């Protein structure tokens, strides 16, 4: 039994769907499971709708949410330039809405708005997976070290013939500042039946 | 309306709707209600 | 008194984590997901979710940070030398294998295969994500994992650059430059360095070296037969996995309310009663997230504290020689 | 920046509602009767408490920080200075 | 002297209301009807 609602067309392959007043938004897919004649809907691990029974034709149709992921802005010091890259991280660049507003797919995600290089320089901005960007904007696989290798033998020693006293500096924090919270002035400011009320939470 | 709203109402399914039917006294209704205890609620009509 | 007349050249294997799995959390993807009103009421709670973020971010880039200041020690990357004879010492069980499409040692490829990571952050082109998972629910709930900034290829390249720096000068190549030395004659002034005379060393290089051999030999087949030699990394792992299915697994939870779904909530009752609702789910989600962040702020403590170790065993141990007493493992170092 | 950082958003949260009518308290008391005004009086009271826990616990995890960042500067400063150092990298890169 | 006061302080928080009508519990479950009850359990049970 259900409301004077009137069915819609079905469509497959992002939109929102009402399945017996079950309302929600994601792709529809055809299902490989074995509903039993008795089960309408599906539940996963999160407690949430996987899987459909349509109450016109009796086909199983999978509920996936549609495509998401994180936008990571790469963006050097406004005090330098303006332009900036975006990182999808989690998303190919075949993937790839809710933002109202150079291609180079990475392990991390697809980066787009950076130019990549094939010399390597050293890590000034940790993008992910190896790569990091610098100031156009560029992306390079950031540099291990320097080339060099030791010219080792059965009888080969090296010993200096002089040396350079250097002095290097090392910074460590050995305290932070004190901090005293008054909950009554911070919770209750100048009121008493909060203070009352805040009284009986105990002695936190 | 325990768990539904009396207006939306008109936008969900149900899988079987029982209409209980009775009549009791106008002081009466008070035990009408989960977890109520009275003499209509312990000997007449119980709700869950 | 007691004086040894003879010696054992044993090798102690020691596992110490440096680093974790990465997490972002989307508090409103988490909590509100796809809902309107649910985002509206949200940002009623104030800056709970910036506050998430920026201790997820500052967790992530300690990680990365750890990891740099354990492994990435050095400035120069030393090549083993063609020639792959040191006086009779076999290093072909640490020198890493060309024939590999990974540049990592025989040993190597059996830590990285002993230890089963639950998701590395990688890219998913969503085919995996539907039809015939737990990382997959994670995902769409909001949980995503970050992959780190040195991959495997790049640490494994700065251990051999370690090893051969460490094999062709001694300590040195910590100090300043890498001044070439044969491992003969680095072994003589470990022998001194440890109160032993070097002519020792210079007499019986033969049979130490055969120590040597069958101590890797042994460390390899115990690594080979034994699965919990690295059951710290497995343990670490495997606590990161379970945060991630406990704190999915809470969005099951009603927290006193009609049921566990936002739209359900919607769509059965009216916003003046579901507003009542849809503030004890926010509240309970948001209990959940604040207690996962701490969790996962003792962790990266912890692992802080696990990988200053580590880069302070590797200073003393690889790049010098430490005589400090149960510290690079038990015996004269 | 830190601390101060903390400091700012633990005086910004009580702008915050957490549910009820207004953020002000002067507000709640004098537009509605402590029967209804108390329940809205205990959303703010919770929120509040629940920023000055989370303040807390993260000052507790930056304090311990702290203590092992001194420790450790103490632990240089008896090795390196008032002594001489034989760990490699320990004092500074290169022979202390 | 710490993990003591600590589980002290722990057992004590139980003489707290938390907006309740009063600290316990069997109160509550007899002087109110499961309607209007379970309003204060849920707040016992957070604060708890």
């Amino acid at each position: 039994v259900c409301g004077p609602k009137k069915s819609t067309n079905l469509v497959k392959n992002c939109v929102n769907f009402n399945f017996n007043g079950l309302t929600g938004t994601g792709v529809l897919t055809e299902s490989n499971k074995k509903f039993l004649p008795f089960q309408q809907f599906g539940r996963d691990i999160a407690d949430t709708t996987d899987a459909v029974r349509d109450p016109q034709t009796l086909e199983i149709l999978d509920i996936t949410p549609c495509s998401f992921g994180g936008v990571s802005v790469i963006t050097p010091g406004t005090n330098t330039s303006n332009q900036v890259a975006v990182l999808y991280q989690g998303v190919n660049c075949t993937e790839v809405l809710t933002p109202t507003w150079n291609v180079f797919q990475t392990r991390a995600g697809c980066l787009i708005g950076a130019e990549y290089v094939n010399n390597s320089y050293e890590c000034d901005i940790p993008i992910g997976a190896g790569i990091c960007a610098s100031y156009s904007i560029i992306a390079y696989t950031m540099s291990l070290g320097a080339e060099n290798s030791v010219a080792y033998s059965n009888n080969s020693i090296a010993i200096p013939t002089n040396f350079t006293i250097s002095v290097t500096t090392e910074i460590l924090p050995v305290s932070m500042t004190k901090t005293s919270v008054d909950c009554t002035m911070y919770i209750c400011g100048d009121s008493t039946e909060c203070s009352n009320l805040l009284l009986q939470y105990g002695s936190f | 309306c325990y768990g539904v709203s009396p207006t939306k109402l008109n936008d969900l399914c149900f899988t079987n709707v029982y209409a209980d039917s009775f009549v009791i006294r106008g002081n009466e209704v008070s035990q009408i209600a989960p977890g109520q205890t009275g003499n209509i609620a312990d000997y007449n009509y119980k709700l869950p | 008194i007691a004086i040894p007349t003879n010696f054992t050249i044993s090798v102690t294997t020691e596992i110490l984590p440096v680093s974790m799995t990465k997490t972002s959390v989307d508090c409103t993807m988490y909590i509100c997901g796809d809902s309107t009103e649910c985002s509206n009421l949200l940002l009623q709670y104030g800056s709970f979710c910036t506050q998430l973020k920026r201790a997820l971010t500052g967790i992530a880039v300690e990680q990365d940070k750890n990891t740099q200041e354990v492994f990435a020690q050095v400035k120069q990357i030393y090549k083993t030398p063609p020639i792959k004879y040191f006086g009779g010492f076999n290093f072909s069980q640490i020198l890493p294998d060309p024939s590999k499409p990974s540049k990592r040692s025989p040993i190597e490829d059996l830590l990285f295969n002993k230890v089963t990571l639950a998701d590395a952050g990688f890219i998913k082109q969503y085919g995996d994500c539907l039809g015939d998972d737990l990382i997959c629910a994670q995902k769409f709930n909001g949980l995503t994992v970050l992959p780190p900034l040195l991959t495997d290829e790049m640490i494994a390249q700065y251990t051999s650059a370690l090893l051969a720096g460490t094999i062709t000068s001694g300590w040195t190549f910590g100090a300043g430059p890498a001044l070439q030395i044969p491992f003969p004659m680095q072994m003589a002034y470990r022998f001194n360095g440890i109160g032993v005379t070097q002519n020792v060393l210079y007499e019986n290089q033969k049979l130490i070296a055969n120590q040597f051999n069958s101590a890797i030999g042994k460390i390899q087949d115990s690594l080979s037969s034994t699965p919990s030699a690295l059951g710290k990394l497995q343990d670490v792992v495997n606590h990161n996995a379970q945060a991630l299915n406990t704190l999915v697994k809470q969005l099951s939870s009603k927290f006193g309310a009609i049921s566990s779904v936002l739209n359900d909530i919607l769509s059965r009752l009216d916003p003046p009663e579901a507003e009542v609702q849809i503030d004890r789910l926010i509240t309970g989600r948001l209990q959940s997230l604040q207690t996962y962040v701490t969790q996962q702020l003792i962790r990266a403590a912890e692992i802080r504290a696990s990988a200053n170790l580590a880069a302070t065993k590797m200073s003393e141990c690889v790049l010098g020689q430490s005589k400090r007493v149960d510290f690079c493992g038990k015996g004269y170092h």
